[PDB]
């Protein structure tokens, strides 16, 4: 709450900042992220607060010798709480009196029960014994029988319906405890007197013992008692079953509510528990009561169903297994379900109690033989008649969605949450500070951390160390909550206190031995290559590691070599030296779980050797000794651990005798994923042994000149061991003894032993180069690598070297011993001497890096820069199909590959409501959204096809063509009309239109893509036809003739606003045709858009054919024009504008043009009020920027950014306010001269029927081929028969004439342009088009991304941005070359208009939007930078010099005055280039959209690259250039990025207003918000 | 305090905004839109928002209302033509709630032109004396000389402490 509080942390976050090296665990955040710093920050003081330093306080109280008694817990504990009732109030004191109070209130529940269960059982066999005349036996018991048998039947029934009654209790209570402890009295008396009944003579007598044999001793209770105690409410147990992941949709074992009852998602699960610990591990060792064995603890982590289920079913079934008490149990018990069914039984724990393994079995339902099988419906349905419906709970789901999301990565944790969730999890135990030692020293509530360079080791506290470590740290935790809440005026840390220093000192050192700090707790979602991790290596770095490592540890394409390795490796002696590593005994173990029938056998074998050394130990010599007359586990296991290691390095094949009956299970096992990583992890293991056994000498055989000839500076350590790290990993409860301890060597031990020597040399290099840091440069690699000869017995081939050294490296990355360089490196100093040998290069590489690194963020060069050079050398033999491709790195966090391996294999149905939709279309229309989308992503739909409803959300459908036919009507689908969708220019007189009859017999139904801005007019062609028209322009209705219905853009406006949108068709209803327009609109929903209807307005409105639409609609339009120019009228007196002349001139000739002498006037005052008001704006957007870059340094104290958002409202509402003026007077010119030219010449002139008589803004526009091919692959306009799809459907088994293979793609677009071949051979000639076009791009491109960064990196650049491979306009055709055209429109704007930060803002907006493929921003890019194909503006916004060639490009570049661009709109791609030189001298731009944004600062430099990149590698010629192969010559396009910026994208959005800080619905929200609302 | 700075424009609010700041005279700058600065005087930082009063960005004052402690007005004494326009236009802002508790200094400025109605004159053509439930004040200045500046922030200081 306190301010204080929160500009104190603050103050220390700016200054640990201000402290920082490279390499440290602080980092800048995003003034959001700052927030939520510091509320984890709260959090975790308040858990220390509860939940160590409370037991810290149980130490030093209870320090004197008060009166302690196992019995009387309730009184020793009570005594403990009087003790310290008069301690002063503090949290840790609270959380420690409550502790003591919970469990005094469990112990004196249970020691009521037990009394009044001692009570009862008296009482009972007081009635039942016989008179005191004889002793109590079995005759006069049996005498009894007839009565007491009844008797005890009777008791028991009403005991059942009293206590039934009393369930009704709302809590456990006397009456309840006693009827309970009653009951089971009663059942275990009448089960032991019929037990006596039934036994013979010879039994009598114990059965007679059995009856008499009280509990009295209190050895241990009653089963049934310690389930009351497991009672979470009284009469029901929280029953849980542990989940191996959450399992909705069914992947894992799971039990979930399905359609109101619970259900098991899987057969059985051997994760059952009941009841819920009564208090951390902390506690019981506190009160030093016996813990609980750690199998019960151990076994899962993920999250957890439970529910309440009726203690019946669970004393009934499990009650046989539970007994905490040891019984003798088997492996298994099958029990009877009522149902007929089995429930199987599982010894999962051969001493817990309360966890089980169970299965469900029965007579498997609906089968011949009445075979048992397992049957989780059976159980869900059980469960379902046993279990309480409510409280069903999921434990920590959201947990794992908000720290896993989902099963995230194969590797070391990179955060707490990956930490918290892995397997050696069990509880966060917070450390503290020991200070008073000569320095500050880290301890347990139990003990002081020993450290040591080889050990770790805790001395426990003493009495007088108690005391210290608490009065200190109660002290400073006083202080804080003094901070916390009595600010400076109780804590007096007033600003200039040296105090406040010193505490400041203190906490810095606490929230670095807790990793509170933000690398540990910020888990972003999205990791900018600015943060690092918890040991200060960045971020994304591992992460690109741990998905390298991943990836190349998977592929089974090195498996022969490895093998072979084995096979050799296996006939040492020296192996079964590996057997005694410490770290090989983990996982040898897992062998014999894998093969455990297997090591069944083979233990069967085994146990003769026990028989064999007793019978050799009597047959010893006059046995002085039972010499070995015992079972020595430790031989016997020996002997079994090298069985099941040799079987491990050799391969099943090895296998022999009569364990070749169960050779196909183990042929099974090894050859799963699982077999081969086990099999090689215990290969990389075994081969240290023997490499060391060697002890060859180091001989590198390529010399370093930076850091020391002839040696290597190995190892390279400080011993600093991280005791949190140890203790957040389950040691043994040795640690929590109160004894002194000596902490175990777990394999991270070797993740956590060691840290950099920043006095060597070798780490200030390293630290220039800024990779991850891993234990130092690895001595172990040099040690094998120099024996590798040896290893195989002959020596590599670079291929073979390479492959073993990448397989060596991911298996060194996985296990967490070192970096990837502190690989490499070594690896570069001893790859072999040969003729494609690369490390000479990589060393010289690694030298230019460092020059630069020491200045700049190599952003993962380095990584490239490898991989350039091994891959050609992996993929050496392989099929491009199949080479390896790694994941590849990217600003945003590491994405999928694209290539061979990883990805070789790595219409929606519709619902029948379509027949409600038929028998009532209005009522559905006005309570369902009907859309159209997959009516725009789909270019060249067939003419004529079937149409149904998908169903999406409520009352919203979503039309889809589909190919199944309508003649089955089942198909949720109906014979329709298609009409595809026309383009958005206003000069085109050449609409998108279909024919369809009046009383229409072959369907009754047409659909379109979403209109809008656009209109679609119904006229009537004849007595019997109807001609449905699509066009792009405004007013068109007024255009046409014969319109009997039409919807125009005001038909659908949102009023003030150039924005609409509604979703039209026809319904044949009725016997009549019924234009049907149903207003929708966008809507924005938590960060995402949706459609919906228009709820402002009626969304739906209906016109039967009718003839007075025309009349009513020209009327209006003549008085709307009036008006607005009424409007336009009145701004332009607002801003002083003579107004004088400006009127309509009749229209007297010419085709329909901008700028035509009628409107010129108009025109004129439109660019005029434009001047004034661009004029007025720009210095605010000129402010604006400067206050961005302001807002930008990193110094500043605090916000100054609300100004930011007072300009943007100011800016915004000048656009809301006028843009939509000067916009419209624009329409209404455009519109009026169209009318004039129908008025005068007839509708024939202003709509044409077919494209055939072509003409434009000239005669032609030599636009490239490959664009207006792609223009003629997005629109529709005129029909498609439905031979193009069927060619489509078999474009590879037609044929078509005067076409083969090697035709160039260029020379198919053309000939397809040329459309001389029928559709179904225009259709196939398509595929064949994208088939041959993704073949090249594949084959030219994507395989030589890497070597591109490096040709521009040392030509001298000074800035680069790689972008995003995978951002696509369609999802069908060829993905690359499509994008092309309208992306260097926008990058000119955005290189323009905001510089390297536009550039980056426009590059992270690609990289989101290809990583969410769907969401709505996305959508709404994809329908945004459509529209950028053909929009005649453009054209407007150009002037085509000639071509050119190369040379003279650069020459006119340099002859260029301020900014510039130009295109170069090659034959089939277009580069863009340009120069600025506003300041900081001149920069000069060059920008390919296949590869990346490079900057240069000379132009010879330039020149040099551009030549190296165009012509070097050829992509020139790829990209079809003009000219000779050499010298290439390009067209170019000076495109005017003065008026390029304003041209309309729809949605009234500016190519400007996508090319700035927000987001696009950031915008649109900001829009909405200050237009519909204010 | 925060201090919103406010009158039509060519009023020289920002002279005034940096004879106190900079004890300097600057006048060309422009200032359409805001400006603002921190200035430190006896106990109190008073923040003074100097936001432009062209009359087309006159309705975007209310955004600026946040967090306001104190309102100096300015108006250019030598204007008779727009003192009521002045005028009509701090009767609005008074309107406002966010400012009820808003504490009102104007300067009277450009007393060294010719024409220059004086602190009096403005109060008795802007109607302050009617001006119920208010604290306010008038002060006398000319911008380019400094004269009565201090004057104001001193009453200012005192009025808001
Ligand atoms: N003679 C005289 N001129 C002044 C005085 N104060 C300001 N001026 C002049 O008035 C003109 C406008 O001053 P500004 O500070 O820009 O006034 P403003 O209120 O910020 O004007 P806008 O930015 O348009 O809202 C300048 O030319 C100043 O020289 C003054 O006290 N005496
Ligand atoms: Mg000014």
């Amino acid at each position: 709450i306190s301010k204080d509080f929160t500009n104190l942390l603050n103050t220390l976050i700016d200054g640990q900042i201000g402290a920082a090296s490279r390499q440290t665990e602080w980092f800048n955040m995003s003034p959001d992220e700052r927030t939520d710093y510091i509320k984890q920050v709260d959090e975790r003081l308040q858990e220390m607060q509860q939940s160590t330093l409370s037991v810290l306080a149980a130490q030093h109280f209870q320090m004197q010798d008060n009166p302690v008694s196992v019995g009387d817990q309730l009184q020793t504990l009570q005594k403990r709480r009087q003790q310290m009732t008069d301690v002063p109030g503090t949290p840790a004191i609270n959380a420690y009196k409550q502790q003591l109070d919970r469990d005094i209130l469990l112990y004196r529940r249970q020691q009521t029960a037990m009394t009044h269960f001692d009570s009862t059982w008296r009482k009972v066999l007081v009635m039942l014994g016989p008179d005191d005349s004889k002793p109590l036996n079995a005759t006069t018991l049996r005498e009894n029988a007839v009565d007491k048998q009844a008797k005890l039947d009777t008791e028991i029934k009403r005991l059942e319906q009293q206590l039934t009654i009393q369930v009704a209790d709302s809590t456990f209570s006397q009456k309840y405890v006693t009827l309970f402890s009653e009951l089971q009295a009663y059942k275990d008396v009448n089960a032991r007197y019929n037990a006596l009944l039934k036994a013979s003579a010879t039994e009598e007598a114990a059965a007679l013992g059995a009856l008499t044999k009280v509990p009295q001793a209190s050895d241990d209770l009653p089963v049934n008692i310690s389930l009351l105690m497991m009672e979470e409410r009284p009469g029901y147990i929280r029953m849980n079953v542990a989940l191996v992941n959450a399992s909705t949709d069914g992947r894992f074992k799971d039990f979930f509510l399905e359609n109101g009852r619970l259900v098991v998602l899987t057969d059985g699960v051997l994760n059952f528990s009941f009841g819920t610990a009564a208090r951390s591990l902390a506690w019981q060792q506190q009160y030093r009561l016996k813990s609980e064995p750690p199998s019960f603890r151990s076994p899962t982590y993920t999250p957890i169903r439970s529910v309440l289920v009726k203690t019946e079913f669970v004393e009934k079934y499990f009650a046989n297994y539970l007994v905490s008490e040891s019984t003798l149990r088997g492996g298994f018990k099958a029990q009877l379900l009522g149902n007929g069914r089995k429930m199987l039984l599982t010894s999962v724990d051969r001493k817990v109690p309360n966890q089980i393994g169970i299965q469900v079995s029965g007579q498997a339902p609906n089968t011949t033989i009445t075979r048992e099988v397992p049957l989780a419906s059976a159980l869900s349905d059980l469960i379902n008649q046993n279990a309480d419906i409510a409280s069903f709970r999921t434990i920590g789901l959201e947990g794992f969605r908000q720290s896993s999301y989902h099963p995230d990565r194969d590797g070391l944790f990179v955060n707490i949450h990956e930490l918290e969730r892995s397997v050696g999890f069990a509880g966060r135990q917070y450390l503290l500070e020991m200070p008073q030692d000569n320095d500050y020293l880290s301890a347990t509530p139990f003990g002081v951390m020993s450290v040591d360079g080889d050990k770790v080791s805790s001395s426990h506290l003493s009495k007088a160390q108690t005391d210290t470590l608490y009065q200190y740290n109660a002290a400073f935790f006083e202080k804080l909550e003094q901070l916390r809440s009595g600010g400076m005026k109780a804590s007096r840390l007033f600003e200039g206190s040296i105090e406040r220093t010193a505490f400041v000192q203190q906490l810095v050192r606490l929230l670095e031995r807790n990793h509170i700090t933000p690398a540990g707790v910020l888990a972003p979602e999205y990791p900018r290559d600015n943060m690092r991790d918890i040991k200060g290596n960045n971020l994304n770095k591992v992460l690109w590691e741990q998905a390298f490592a991943a990836s190349v540890w998977r592929s089974r394409d090195n498996d022969p070599l490895l093998f072979r390795l084995a096979t050799r490796l296996v006939k040492n002696p020296a192996v079964v030296k590996v057997l005694q590593n410490g770290y090989v005994q983990s996982d040898i173990a897992q062998a014999r779980e894998l093969l455990a029938p297997l090591y069944e056998q083979w233990r069967t074998r085994a146990v003769e050797a026990e028989t064999q050394r007793v019978a050799s130990a009597n047959a010893a010599q006059h046995p002085s000794n039972p010499k070995v007359h015992v079972f020595d586990q430790a031989e016997v296991e020996r002997s079994l651990d090298d069985k099941l290691l040799i079987l491990l390095l050799t391969g099943p094949q090895s296998l022999e005798g009569t364990d070749v009956q169960l050779r196909p299970m183990v042929e099974a096992a090894l050859l799963s994923n699982e077999g081969r990583s086990l099999r090689k992890q215990i290969l990389f293991h075994a081969l240290r042994p023997v490499a060391d056994s060697f002890s060859k000498a180091a001989a590198p055989v390529n010399p370093h000149a930076e850091l020391g000839v002839g040696k290597i500076m190995i190892n390279n350590r400080l011993n600093q061991p991280d005791p949190y790290l140890i203790l957040n990993t389950s040691s043994e409860e040795q640690a929590y003894r109160d004894g002194s301890y000596l902490i175990k060597d777990d394999k991270y031990r070797s993740y956590n032993q060691f840290r950099p020597d920043f006095k060597n040399d070798a780490t200030r290099y390293m630290n220039d180069l800024d990779t991850p840091f891993v234990g130092g440069i690895s001595g172990t690699t040099q040690t094998v690598s120099n024996v590798l000869t040896e290893l195989f017995g002959g020596a590599l081939s670079v291929k073979q070297y390479w492959q073993f050294q990448m397989a060596n490296a991911a298996f060194m990355i996985r296990n967490g011993y070192h970096s990837f360089f502190e690989t490499f490196y070594v690896a570069a100093r001893y790859e072999p001497e040969g003729a494609d040998s690369i490390g000479k290069e990589m060393l010289q590489m690694f030298d230019k890096y460092r020059v630069e690194g020491s200045k700049k963020a190599l952003q993962g060069k380095l990584y490239d820069g490898v991989m350039a050079r091994v891959l050609p050398i992996i993929n050496q033999g392989l099929s491009a199909a199949d080479e390896f491709h790694p994941p590849r790195f990217t600003r945003i966090g590491p994405r999928p590959a694209l290539l061979g391996q990883a990805v070789k294999d790595l219409p929606r149905q519709g619902s029948a409501d379509i027949h409600q939709f038929v028998t009532d279309p209005v009522l559905f229309a006005k309570t369902h959204t009907v859309s159209a989308e997959a009516l725009v992503r789909s270019g060249r739909l067939p003419a004529e096809g079937s149409a149904q409803l998908v169903k999406v959300g409520s009352g919203l459908y979503e039309l889809e063509y589909t190919e199944q036919s309508a003649n089955d009507i089942s198909s949720s689908s109906i014979p329709a009309y298609f009409l595809g969708y026309n383009g958005p220019n206003q000069a085109n007189a050449v609409p998108a239109y279909v024919d369809i009859p009046k009383r229409t017999i072959a369907g009754n139904f047409l659909f379109t893509g979403t209109l809008s801005g656009g209109s679609l007019v119904v006229t009537s062609l004849d007595a019997n036809t109807f001609r449905v028209y699509h066009d792009g322009r405004v007013n068109s209705s007024l255009l046409y003739d014969n319109v009997v219905m039409a919807v125009d853009y005001k038909d659908y406006q949102i009023a003030g606003t150039a924005e609409g949108l509604a979703a039209a068709y026809m319904q044949y209803v009725n016997h009549e045709w019924q234009l049907v327009l149903q207003r929708q609109e966008y809507q924005r929903d938590g960060q995402m858009l949706r459609l919906r209807l228009r709820d402002d307005e009626e969304p739906l409105s209906i016109q039967v054919a009718d003839s007075q639409v025309v009349e009513r609609n020209q009327a209006q339009f003549v008085a709307y024009r009036e008006q607005i120019h009424q409007q336009l009228k009145k701004v332009a007196t607002q801003f002083e504008v003579s107004i004088s002349g400006v009127s309509d001139g009749v229209y007297t000739e010419g085709e329909f043009s901008p700028d035509h002498p009628a409107i010129a006037a108009w025109a004129k005052l439109c660019a005029e009020v434009y001047d004034r008001i661009n004029a007025d704006t720009k210095q605010l957007v000129d402010k604006r920027n400067k206050l961005y870059e302001n807002r930008r340094n990193t110094i500043r104290r605090d916000l100054i950014n609300q100004q930011i958002k007072q300009l943007n409202i100011t800016l915004e509402y000048y656009k809301a306010q006028y843009d939509t003026v000067l916009r419209e007077a624009g329409f209404v010119e455009q519109s009026w001269l169209w009318q004039q030219i129908k008025a005068k010449n007839g509708s024939a002139a202003v709509v044409r029927i077919d494209d055939t008589a072509i003409q434009g803004g000239g005669k032609q526009r030599t636009d490239s081929v490959g664009e207006r091919y792609a223009i003629s692959e997005a629109y529709q306009r005129g029909a498609r028969g439905t031979g193009f799809s069927d060619g489509l459907r078999n474009f590879r088994e037609i044929e078509i004439p005067g076409v083969d293979d090697k035709m160039s793609a260029l020379e198919m677009k053309r000939l397809f342009l040329e459309g001389k071949l029928t559709s179904e051979q225009q259709g196939a000639l398509s595929g064949r088009i994208t088939e041959t076009s993704r073949a090249e791009y594949i084959d030219k491109v994507l395989r030589q991304t890497a070597v591109f960064s490096e040709d521009f990196h040392d030509a001298g650049s000074v800035f680069d941005r790689l972008v995003p491979q995978d951002f696509y306009l369609s999802l069908v055709g060829d993905r690359s070359g499509g994008r092309a055209y309208p992306l260097v429109r926008a990058m000119t704007v955005a290189l323009a208009s905001g510089g390297e930060a536009g550039i980056n803002s426009l590059v992270q907006k690609l990289f989101f939007a290809s990583a969410d493929p769907q969401a709505g921003s996305s959508t709404l890019l994809r329908n945004s930078l459509i529209k950028l194909h053909s929009n005649v503006e453009a054209v407007q916004a150009s002037t085509e010099l000639g071509q050119f060639g190369l040379s003279e490009v650069v020459s006119r570049l340099a002859a260029t005055t301020g900014t510039s661009m130009f295109a170069l709109n090659t034959q089939n791609h277009s580069m863009m280039v340009g120069s600025t030189v506003t300041t900081e001298g001149r920069r000069y731009y060059f920008y390919d959209p296949n590869v990346g944004i490079f900057a240069f600062d000379n132009t010879k430099s330039l020149s040099r690259a551009m030549e190296q990149h165009l012509v070097g590698r050829r992509l020139a010629v790829h990209y079809g250039s003009f000219g000779s192969k050499s010298a290439p010559a390009f067209n170019l396009i000076e495109i005017d990025t003065g008026k390029m910026a304003e041209v309309p994208v729809g949605n009234g959005l500016n190519v400007a207003d996508l090319t700035r800080f927000e987001e696009l619905s950031s915008v649109i929200g900001q829009r909405r918000q200050v237009e519909q609302v204010m | 305090m925060r201090i919103l700075m406010v009158g039509l424009d060519a009023a020289g609010k920002t002279t005034i905004l940096y004879k106190l700041k900079l004890g300097e005279i600057v006048t060309t700058i422009p200032t359409i839109g805001f400006n603002v600065e921190t200035v430190e005087y006896k106990n109190i930082s008073f923040t003074v928002w100097d936001v432009g009063g062209l009359d087309k960005i006159r309705p975007l004052w209310r955004h600026y209302f946040q967090n306001t402690q104190g309102l100096i007005f300015v108006v250019d004494s030598n204007d008779r033509e727009r003192v009521n326009e002045a005028r009509e236009e701090l009767m609005r802002m008074l309107a406002e709630d966010e400012l009820r508790d808003a504490v009102l200094l104007v300067f009277a400025n450009k007393q060294d032109l010719p024409n220059a109605m004086n602190a009096a004159e403005i109060t008795d053509k802007l109607g302050l004396h009617s001006l119920r439930h208010r604290n306010w004040y008038i002060q006398a200045t000319c911008a380019t000389s400094g004269d009565g500046l201090y004057e104001g922030l001193d009453w200012l200081a005192n009025q808001l402490k």
